[PDB]
């Protein structure tokens, strides 16, 4: 019986990344890596957390980190249809219909 | 009553020194 | 070409910190109570 | 606790003193 702890990740894919790819950091972009892995899950279990990533590049990232257990729904995040930009246009005018500062022409 | 004085460095010359003004 | 940079990595952490430390200013009462206690001896 | 002690130590100089 405990609350739920939230962590944001943004712009992911500059801390991790292949481990051996890099080389010339001195070894400081690979132990970071390890330590993550080794904290989400371990030889210790934790149960109310919860991790959210976000990138740009999604081939870079490490492979051990997208199995199943650590990070499992993968979303895509998509150009929308005819039904969605009339959704977005309808949502972002809707302040200024209220106050009848929008013509009647359009 | 817990010590005498701060432990910046620590090492034993910090020890006796508390121990002298107990 | 043969023209390529590097990056430092800093292992420097040792003997505490110069003067600004509380060392200094903790060595000075001592003396004060030692010329308190030196009075009341004799 | 620094303050107390200290304190407490010049408070039993200065009653013995006087």
């Amino acid at each position: 019986n405990s609350g739920l702890h939230i962590i944001i990740f943004d712009e992911i894919d500059a801390i991790c990344k292949q481990r051996g790819s890099m080389a010339g950091s001195t070894g400081v972009h690979d132990t970071v890596v390890n330590q993550l892995l080794s904290k989400i899950d371990g030889v210790e279990q934790l149960n109310n957390i919860l991790v959210i990533g976000m990138t740009n590049r999604p081939d870079l990232i490490d492979e051990a980190l997208l199995r199943p257990g650590r990070l499992e729904v993968k979303m895509e995040i998509g150009l929308p249809d005819e039904k969605g930009r009339l959704q977005i246009l309808h949502i972002h005018t809707a302040r200024m219909r209220g106050h009848q500062l929008l013509s009647a022409d359009v | 009553s817990g010590g005498f004085i701060r432990r910046v460095t620590n090492d034993a010359r910090e020890n006796e020194m508390d121990e002298n003004l107990e | 070409n043969p023209a390529i940079f590097a990056s430092g990595i800093i292992m420097d952490s040792s003997i505490s910190k110069q003067a600004l430390s509380e060392i200094e200013t903790r060595h000075s009462e001592i003396i004060k109570l030692e010329n308190s206690i030196r009075e009341l001896h004799d």
